[PDB]
């Protein structure tokens, strides 16, 4: 998928335990000091000099006069300069583009229950395959809607896939990880981050009562033990996305944006509430 | 209803008191009885070892012991348990078709951060922080004695002016006379602008004390390919991996190191690992990724190794081995294996994975917070201070 | 909200918003009513939570990088799968 | 190529392949430019 960014991620950079001690308890204990501190020039303007100086953007403030309270200040504003240290440190790390899933699994709704989606969901497989028999004996109804979307190969789904005509692949695990490690860009992808359902294995099949069948058994069994099976899987089934700076758009930070919002909103509301506590 | 031993430590009556066991192979094996009705009657292996041909100090015989042993010596007749498929067992006995597959894994203790109080001075030397106070007050000196004796700053707005430069507060709002206090006092900025912008750049650095010191790059990462005191790496005695270890003529390095530590049961090694007497536990990826998943204080950091399946072990020649089979592939191929792994091993409580960067936490920055509140300590005896002053 | 308070020139609100967005210090004389003290201050965290994250990445996109560039041997994809 | 196996399986080596502070002389430049500024500022 394109991916997806969180309205929270310009938020996580602390934990909310951390952004309310810092924003309301100690803010403002720091507020109070400061104005004991001067008194010892409103409870506001210290706030506002606080809350200007927690990220220092020019704004305009009122300094306190009393040695103590500048020297109060100072100490707030080491600690203002660390806040902005730890929270743009890793900023850019944190607004990154995330890929979600389209689906969480086979047993989604998206698959057994594709007609209601305003959009159609477009998912195939090869048939004559010991999916296409799975599929037919658990999801009658998903094999029938599927039938339709059907696929010639494994190379005609994957350009099916790359194209856009076909939303979703099921097919056998082991050969989709190999396409999915030799694909270019990694446009494609297994969901669930190689999620398995049937989990059967790849067998040699054997005439009933064969003779070879024991032999080739312990054959076998010592060929995995050995560790020969790991290095035949990192020559053959290995591929390259397994190994494995953008631009910013509306979608990508727009918790900002609606941050801003609800301060609109909020100062709009302060504006009636204060024209009414006024009048009355 | 599991009758089994009593006492886990050797040396100890092992009374065969009725437990009672549940779990993914006890449910797998309801199953099996419901689909080809027989009667089973569970009973726990008499030692906690899962069975390896050991060569008993009677000479010139090896003999199966653990559930392997119970099994072929006629006490048993089908292990139903999480038994690894290897060569060894095949040759004696049948397994059934794989219920679940796995492979061996490296468990080992994740290290939880300490943040001590001096974080944020730690990127620099207490010697730099030393010479950069002596230096804010001797620019800021300098500047009011550059301004007074000046043909063409008081004491208080030249040490204002220097230290909020250097904190970027603007608590002075006083700016030098005198030609050469300007050029001293713009590069007193830059200097401290470039020790701001230094200390910046490794404060979140400093501030989360984690190196990737432990994390373990499967088997071939040298801690565990080079034997050392400190490293004390195991598995459960007697079972699958020792005798995968063994067979290794190549790492039969690491072997002479696995015999010298190795536990009992799982369950031992698990806790030796949590109490910090473990560096490392090799065992089944399922185990492994399971006790991570429920016991949080742990990672499984090894890469997945000795890709196998747990089977359903019977007898050389038992009639149900064609039927078992079947009934496991059955299971599988429909939606079963799956809630099985979803009822006993997919669920979790926390799993700490995320590759982003950490979270700053309240206890990772507490000594900013008790700074601040120091500073509110000193100024409440500072205003006796400034009082005190103001008297004189 | 300061022109209507019950009890701030455009200029002056305009000089406000541009020296808080980028600090610089031309917009000089706080919002003088309530209703403005609050909306301008988060103004100026949404300014600074914008040019936190303009310049996290500045240099990265000053001077680009050569992902394609750094071959890696006979094991490169490129290499590799030709 | 068995060569190269070997010498990896042999020859290989952990420091091959393979959070700092700051102490006065990393911030040598700094404080020299400011003894120069110092300096220029007694001389102006
Ligand atoms: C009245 C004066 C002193 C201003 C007080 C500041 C608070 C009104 C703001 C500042 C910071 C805000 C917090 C900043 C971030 C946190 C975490 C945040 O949790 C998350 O990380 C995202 C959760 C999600 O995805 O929905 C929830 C809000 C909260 C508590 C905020 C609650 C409101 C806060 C405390
Ligand atoms: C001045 C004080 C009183 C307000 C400070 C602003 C923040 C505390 C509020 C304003 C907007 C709030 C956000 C607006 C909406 C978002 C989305 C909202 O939905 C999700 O992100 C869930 C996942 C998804 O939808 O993809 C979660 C909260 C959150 C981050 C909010 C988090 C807290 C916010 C930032
Ligand atoms: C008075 C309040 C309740 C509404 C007006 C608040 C304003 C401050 C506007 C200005 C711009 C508005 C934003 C501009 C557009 C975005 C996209 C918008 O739709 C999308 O996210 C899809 C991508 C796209 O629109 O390009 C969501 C809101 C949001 C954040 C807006 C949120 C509200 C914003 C911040
Ligand atoms: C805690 C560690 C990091 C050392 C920090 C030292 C500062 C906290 C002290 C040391 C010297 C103090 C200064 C020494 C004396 C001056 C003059 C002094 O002049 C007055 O008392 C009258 C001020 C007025 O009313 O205008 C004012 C404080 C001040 C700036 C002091 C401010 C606080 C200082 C810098
Ligand atoms: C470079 C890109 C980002 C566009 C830059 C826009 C500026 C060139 C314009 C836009 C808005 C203009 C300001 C908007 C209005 C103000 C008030 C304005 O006050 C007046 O006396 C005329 C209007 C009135 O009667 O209030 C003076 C200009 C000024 C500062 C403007 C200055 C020039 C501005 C900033
Ligand atoms: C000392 C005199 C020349 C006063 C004029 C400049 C001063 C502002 C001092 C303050 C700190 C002094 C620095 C502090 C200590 C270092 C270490 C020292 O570097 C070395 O080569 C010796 C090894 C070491 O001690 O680290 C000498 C320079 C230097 C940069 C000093 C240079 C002169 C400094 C800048
Ligand atoms: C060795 C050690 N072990 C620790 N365990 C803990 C924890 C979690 C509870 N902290 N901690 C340490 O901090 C140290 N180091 S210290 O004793 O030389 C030391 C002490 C105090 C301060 C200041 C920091 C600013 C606020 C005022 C006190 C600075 C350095
Ligand atoms: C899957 O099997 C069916 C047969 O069960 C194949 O259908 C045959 O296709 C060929 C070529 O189109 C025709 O000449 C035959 O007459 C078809 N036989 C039947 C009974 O339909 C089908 O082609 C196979 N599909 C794939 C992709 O393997
Ligand atoms: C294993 O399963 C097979 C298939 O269900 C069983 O064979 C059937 O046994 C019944 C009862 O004797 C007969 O009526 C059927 O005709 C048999 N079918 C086949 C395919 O042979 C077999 O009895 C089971 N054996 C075990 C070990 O329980
Ligand atoms: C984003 O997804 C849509 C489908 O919803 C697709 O048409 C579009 O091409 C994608 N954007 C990119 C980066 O190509
Ligand atoms: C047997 O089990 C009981 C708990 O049921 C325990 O208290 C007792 O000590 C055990 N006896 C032995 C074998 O020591
Ligand atoms: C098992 O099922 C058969 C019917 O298929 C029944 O006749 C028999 O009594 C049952 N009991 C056993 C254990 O054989
Ligand atoms: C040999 O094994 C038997 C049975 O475990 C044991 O009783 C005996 O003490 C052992 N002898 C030696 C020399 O280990
Ligand atoms: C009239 C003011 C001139 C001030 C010159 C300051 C030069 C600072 C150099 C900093 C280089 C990073
Ligand atoms: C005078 C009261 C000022 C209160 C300022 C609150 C600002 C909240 C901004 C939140 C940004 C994350
Ligand atoms: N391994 C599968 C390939 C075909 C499919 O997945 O449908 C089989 O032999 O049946
Ligand atoms: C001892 C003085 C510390 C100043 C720190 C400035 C970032
Ligand atoms: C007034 C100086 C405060 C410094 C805090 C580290």
């Amino acid at each position: 998928s394109n991916g997806t960014v969180s309205p929270s991620a310009f938020l996580e950079p602390f934990s909310a335990s951390v952004w309310v001690m810092m924003f309301v308890m100690l803010l403002i204990v720091s507020a109070i000091a400061v104005f004991v501190f001067e008194y010892f020039f409103t409870i506001g303007k210290a706030i506002w000099l606080l809350w200007g100086l927690v990220f220092n953007n020019s704004v305009p403030v009122q300094n306190p006069k009393g040695t103590t309270s500048k020297i109060m200040v100072s100490v707030w504003a080491f600690f203002a300069v660390i806040f902005l240290a730890s929270y743009t440190a890793n900023l850019a790390a944190f607004i990154q583009e995330e890929f979600v899933d389209q689906v969480t699994g086979l047993s989604d709704k998206k698959f057994q229950r594709p007609h209601d989606y305003s959009p159609p969901f477009r998912f195939g497989t090869v048939p004559n395959g010991s999916t296409e028999r799975n599929i037919r004996n658990n999801y009658p109804y998903m094999h029938q809607y599927m039938t339709r979307f059907n696929q010639r190969g494994v190379e005609d789904a994957l350009v099916s896939l790359k194209t856009g005509k076909l939303d979703a692949f099921i097919y056998d695990a082991a050969v989709l990880n190999y396409k999915a490690g030799r694909d270019e860009g990694c446009k494609l992808v297994t969901i669930g981050s190689g999620y398995i359902f049937a989990t059967t294995g790849y067998g040699i099949a054997l005439q009933k009562g064969s003779p070879w069948k024991r032999q080739i058994d312990l054959a076998l069994l010592q060929f995995v033990g050995d560790g020969e099976m790991e290095e035949l899987e990192t020559l053959w089934l290995t591929g390259i996305c397994h190994n494995e700076s953008s631009q910013l758009d509306i979608d990508n930070m727009a918790g900002v944006f609606y941050m801003l919002a609800a301060a609109m909103a909020l100062s709009l509301i302060t504006f009636i509430w204060e024209h009414l506590f006024y009048w009355k | 209803i599991c009758t089994g031993p009593n006492d886990t430590s050797p040396g100890s009556p092992r009374h065969t008191v009725p437990q009672c066991c549940y779990g993914f192979c006890i449910d797998l094996l309801i199953k099996l009885a419901r689909t080809m009705n027989f009667t089973y009657e569970v009973h726990l292996v008499a030692d906690g070892k899962f069975g390896t041909q050991e060569r008993v100090n009677n000479s010139n015989k090896k003999e199966w012991n653990g559930m392997m042993g119970e099994l072929l010596s006629g006490q048993a007749d089908m292990i139903v348990a999480p038994l690894t498929i290897n060569n060894e067992r095949a040759q004696y006995i049948e397994f059934s078709k794989p219920f679940k597959y796995q492979g061996l894994t490296i468990l080992v203790k994740k290290e939880i951060p300490r943040s001590t109080l001096d974080s944020f001075m730690q990127p620099f030397q207490s010697t730099l922080w030393l010479l950069v106070g002596l230096s804010v007050h001797v620019v800021a000196v300098m500047l009011y004695l550059l301004d007074r004796f000046s043909p063409f700053l008081t004491l208080s707005s030249a040490m204002w002016f220097s230290w909020g430069v250097l904190l970027n507060s603007g608590i002075g709002e006083g700016a030098p006379r005198s030609f050469s206090a300007r050029i001293l006092g713009m590069v007193w900025a830059g200097f401290a602008m470039i020790i701001v912008a230094s200390y910046t750049a490794n404060l979140a650095a400093f501030l989360v004390l984690d190196r990737p010191e432990e994390r373990i790059t499967g088997i071939n990462d040298p801690r565990l390919r080079n034997p050392s005191d400190k490293f004390i790496y195991a598995t459960v005695k007697q079972s699958s991996v020792d005798i995968y270890f063994r067979r290794q003529v190549e790492l039969s390095t690491m072997y002479r190191h696995m015999e010298k530590h190795n536990y009992e049961s799982a369950a031992e090694a698990i806790q030796a690992v949590r109490d910090n007497k473990l560096h490392a536990f090799i065992w089944d990826s399922a185990v492994l990724e399971f006790e991570a998943s429920q016991k949080c204080d742990l990672v499984t950091t090894g890469e997945l190794f000795f890709r196998s399946g747990f089977g359903i072990g019977m007898r050389k020649d038992s009639p149900w081995k064609q039927n078992v089979s079947l009934s496991i592939l059955k299971s599988h191929e429909n939606g079963f294996m799956e809630d099985l792994d979803k009822t006993w091993v997919r669920y979790q409580e926390c799993d700490s994975r995320s590759n982003a960067p950490a979270t700053l936490t309240f206890e990772n920055m507490a000594g900013v917070f008790m700074l601040v509140a120091g500073g509110i300590v000193a100024g409440i005896f500072l205003i006796f201070i400034e009082i005190a002053y103001k008297r004189h």
